[PDB]
RNA sequence: UGGAGAGUUUGAUCCUGGCUCAGGGUGAACGCUGGCGGCGUGCCUAAGACAUGCAAGUCGUGCGGGCCGCGGGGUUUUACUCCGUGGUCAGCGGCGGACGGGUGAGUAACGCGUGGGUGACCUACCCGGAAGAGGGGGACAACCCGGGGAAACUCGGGCUAAUCCCCCAUGUGGACCCGCCCCUUGGGGUGUGUCCAAAGGGCUUUGCCCGCUUCCGGAUGGGCCCGCGUCCCAUCAGCUAGUUGGUGGGGUAAUGGCCCACCAAGGCGACGACGGGUAGCCGGUCUGAGAGGAUGGCCGGCCACAGGGGCACUGAGACACGGGCCCCACUCCUACGGGAGGCAGCAGUUAGGAAUCUUCCGCAAUGGGCGCAAGCCUGACGGAGCGACGCCGCUUGGAGGAAGAAGCCCUUCGGGGUGUAAACUCCUGAACCCGGGACGAAACCCCCGACGAGGGGACUGACGGUACCGGGGUAAUAGCGCCGGCCAACUCCGUGCCAGCAGCCGCGGUAAUACGGAGGGCGCGAGCGUUACCCGGAUUCACUGGGCGUAAAGGGCGUGUAGGCGGCCUGGGGCGUCCCAUGUGAAAGACCACGGCUCAACCGUGGGGGAGCGUGGGAUACGCUCAGGCUAGACG
């Protein structure tokens, strides 16, 4: 008894909270986002959008989202909100929407 | 972690190992991706360590990592001598 | 190991006269001097006609007995023969005659097959310098083939090296008597040997 | 290479789906005569494009849908239901030996 | 470079035909017997259950402490406190724990094999290249206090470090949306917009080492997809609803019904779907003249599994044998609430079985993880142990020695045999005693040199006082099967269809070469014989290479579907088919050569062969295809 490699589990624990806790906030954002362009909110539905991008491009700085898993979110989420706006839209902050 | 080692091929009391490139993971004695000499221990034949040091030197140019033991006989190859 | 127990039975048994003793065996004693027939309470008998199988069988019994050799040992180095170029027949028997128990014998250091057999286990022999007491040993073409200085003192050695004075030696050796020394020409050839042998029958015998 | 074949499109009642017959022919390993075996590909074709009784080439592609990697390369020859035929037919007499029976 | 058959259906014969044997092989086992050594090999059953020990850790050169002790300080003393330092303990953090080791249960499948695809992907550490590391904030263990529990263990409160976590900045760059260009599935470039980096440590301390960040590239390893190949039963014939496809979305590194909503009604099947059975697959291996049959232990490659089932977490990577949760079963602890386990790791125990080893030595060597290093860990490994289990080597002696001892066997009582065998003479001298005593081990490290190249130095062996060398030295284990024929080896006695033998034919009922013993003989020999299984013989499932009037075998006949097969001439194609080049066909094994150990077994080096498939080029007689023509088939 006693492989004092218990450890690992006990760290693999908190990283699991710390991970859970980003992808939360992730997601929220996310929909917070969408649903502003959805219905047509531009300024503000991209203001969102922004952070959104952030906390998921950070989530790939350590081993949270990490790699294409960042991008698709961002891109999926770009494209859902560039689309959405297309409802009289007008994409004022320009937010990450490139011109 | 790519390396150049040592693989045993002797027999009891007989060792006669090759101077392997092959992942870090393998068995000693695994699939290796590339002989590039052997090495007789005891000195059996007048020949008893040989090197395809243009070989060797190509691994080197790309990540591999001798043993300490593997490194030895190469450099006493002049595997590395840059006269 | 090796046969081992009465051997002039042997010599009667296969009808043909084996030397299997040197001395005496040329002396009015082989038996075969006077006893030309098989051994047991059978011997004189009328033979019935032997089957195909009974020729090859002892064909084989007697060229192996000759070279006093284990069917172990007999067979593989027959196999070998078999594999390796040239009419199998000859090369049989020039690997029989590259032991070096027989080469031993067949110059004159001993008088039979088995005494030479015990030089070389004794080690009272020498294959380019370097003692080898293996009889099984494959002595092959430039090999020199001397005898222990240590026992180059030895009566037998002496007696034997002596009558070997004047004695020739078979073309594919030749042997100085003076430093008891002798070197494995070229393997022998069936014109070389003459063994009262068909060897197509031993070769026809590993047939069935 | 990305293997390409040919064959026939049997069948049309897919959307944006194609099934081409491919015939194949080889020698038996033990027999040696040259025998034509075959298999049927769900070729993918976009534009709806290939009609049945086509010859297409099919090409060695990217999974589109479970049970399907090839699209449509090109179009070999047009029409030629004499090959569709063999097909439907061998199916039709399936329709039967079994407890029954199918029509000579 | 290669191929043998025999016995047995009859009064006899030919044929047909089954059965049977001789050979080779085995991870064997059983019997009688058993001396030495080398190499190799050893649970083939209960993927049954497991005591005990060991089997994965390591960094103090990432951080802060608890405890025990020593030395020196601020102290007049006291209290308190500061510094250095030894011992010890875990905690935080990092890398490894996804390898290495086991097993083959499940799986007939892209599992495996082979050849390809990835514009649809990932890859820690290693290597190359480019750029960078500026500033600020926080937490939680340890520790301290309190609570619950029989326990395993747990809950609350307070303090704190870091290479722990967060924020802002720098943007080499990279990421995403959109546009454009080149490319062609999601490849590459570019423009605007947004978004994203970093950590420190050590000193022979103004520099060098270790480390950190972002991007590109390599190297290795891998995911996924596809053509072809992969056992038995059709007394399994129809299977299918996430089932087949589509649109959109989720999901992953990534494609995909992988998952979901909506839509369409499809998808598979006799070229054998579905179902049943059996089974890990391969390199190979065994046998065979070959084709083929059989097989897949040991070794190498892949897969699957880790008491049975399901699931995720952490991570570069796991759905994770010595990590986690739940359910089941079983076991142990339990103050009955509740807990702890998982040898298909090494060794070992127990059970089952005809049957399968030491709870050994060592980390010296090779290899692996961590570490700047010294070094630590390594039941991986290297060795020793036991077992004729296999292979090879070796001994039980050599030479002389009677017309031939004794005993035993037979006799035509003259004699014949065991047999030069013995006794005996002489010679050598396994065991065994004495002495010497090893390769495998030179690196890491240290010093000069720049921590490079190069040069010098030091430490280090389990095996092992073994191998081997030299001296001395004893004649010093032989057994087992068989002798009617196949099949090599014959007599006497005993028995009397009894007792028994037996593979097949058969033998035994008073002259038995067939039972039992003896003498003698044949064959092998530390083995010999048996049983079991595979190939052979068996052209007895016949592709090589079998057949169907009467031996087994023509369908009761027709009409006809699919399928198989297709006259003569010419042209196009070039699918089959043939050729060349090229890639692949790992290592091992097989073959050849030379070499190492006194030989060989075993091993090292080198060379040649190799079907299959990929790519490019070529040929076109035949087959296919297409087109044209013809009348000799067919039809009218
Ligand atoms: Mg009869
Ligand atoms: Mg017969
Ligand atoms: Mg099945
Ligand atoms: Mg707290
Ligand atoms: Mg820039
Ligand atoms: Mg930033
Ligand atoms: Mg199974
Ligand atoms: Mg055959
Ligand atoms: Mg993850
Ligand atoms: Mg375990
Ligand atoms: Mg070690
Ligand atoms: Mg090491
Ligand atoms: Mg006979
Ligand atoms: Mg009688
Ligand atoms: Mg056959
Ligand atoms: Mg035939
Ligand atoms: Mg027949
Ligand atoms: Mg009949
Ligand atoms: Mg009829
Ligand atoms: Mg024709
Ligand atoms: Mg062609
Ligand atoms: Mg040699
Ligand atoms: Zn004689």
């Amino acid at each position: 008894r006693n492989l004092s490699a218990l450890k690992r589990h006990r760290q693999s624990l908190k990283r699991r909270l710390r991970n859970k806790a980003k992808k939360s906030a992730i997601k929220t954002l996310s929909k917070k986002a969408v649903q502003l362009a959805q219905e047509g909110k531009a300024e503000e539905a991209l203001k969102i959008m922004r952070k959104a991008e952030s906390l998921i491009d950070k989530a790939a700085k350590g081993s949270t989202l990490h790699k294409n898993a960042a991008a698709r979110r961002k891109s999926r989420l770009m494209r859902k909100v560039r689309q959405l706006l297309e409802a009289a839209g007008a994409p004022l902050i320009g937010g990450g929407l490139s011109a | 972690m790519v390396k150049i080692r040592l693989a045993r091929f002797g027999s009891k009391h007989n060792p006669h190992y090759r101077i392997v490139v092959t992942d870090a993971r393998r068995k000693r004695d695994g699939k290796y991706i590339e002989k590039i000499g052997y090495y007789d221990p005891r000195k059996t034949t007048p020949d008893w360590l040989k090197v395809d040091v243009e070989r060797a030197r190509y691994w080197l140019s790309v990540g591999a990592q001798p043993t300490d033991t593997a490194r030895r006989l190469l450099r006493q190859a002049g595997v590395f001598r840059q006269e | 190991g090796r046969y081992i127990g009465p051997v002039c039975r042997l010599c009667r048994r296969e009808g043909v006269k084996l030397y299997l003793k040197g001395e005496r065996c040329y002396s009015p004693k082989c038996a075969m001097e006077r006893r030309p027939y098989p051994p047991g309470q059978h011997g004189q008998k009328r033979a019935r006609r032997p089957s195909d199988y009974a020729v090859r069988l002892r064909e084989k019994q007697k060229l192996r007995r000759i070279y006093g050799i284990s069917e172990r040992q007999f067979r593989n180095l027959f196999e070998e023969a078999s594999k390796k170029k040239g009419v199998t027949g000859s090369v049989f028997l020039g690997l029989l005659e590259s032991r070096l128990d027989n080469v031993v014998y067949r110059l004159g250091f001993a008088v039979s097959r088995r005494q030479a057999r015990q030089l070389v286990r004794h080690g009272h022999i020498t294959v380019n310098g370097r003692r080898v007491d293996l009889p099984s040993y494959r002595v092959r073409p430039g090999d020199e083939i001397a005898v222990a200085e240590k026992s180059r003192n030895l009566e037998l050695i002496r007696q034997n090296l002596e009558a070997m004075k004047g004695r020739k030696v078979g073309p594919w050796l030749s042997l100085d008597v003076e430093g008891m020394k002798g070197k494995f020409l070229r393997l022998p050839d069936r014109e070389d040997l003459a063994l009262p042998v068909q060897e197509n029958l031993v070769i026809e015998f590993y047939s069935r | 290479p990305k293997k390409v074949l040919t064959g026939v499109v049997v069948s049309d009642k897919m959307q944006k789906t194609v099934t081409v017959l491919v015939e194949r022919q080889f020698p038996h390993p033990l027999y040696g005569k040259v025998i034509k075996r075959s298999k049927k590909y769900l070729a993918h074709d976009p534009e709806e494009k290939y009609k049945l009784g086509d010859v297409v080439e099919i090409i060695e592609s990217r999974p589109i849908s479970k049970r399907k990697r090839f699209r449509v390369l090109r179009l070999v020859e047009s029409g030629r239901m004499d090959l569709v035929e063999k097909y439907l037919i061998r199916r039709q007499n399936y329709q039967s030996l079994s407890k029954r029976g199918g029509k000579a």
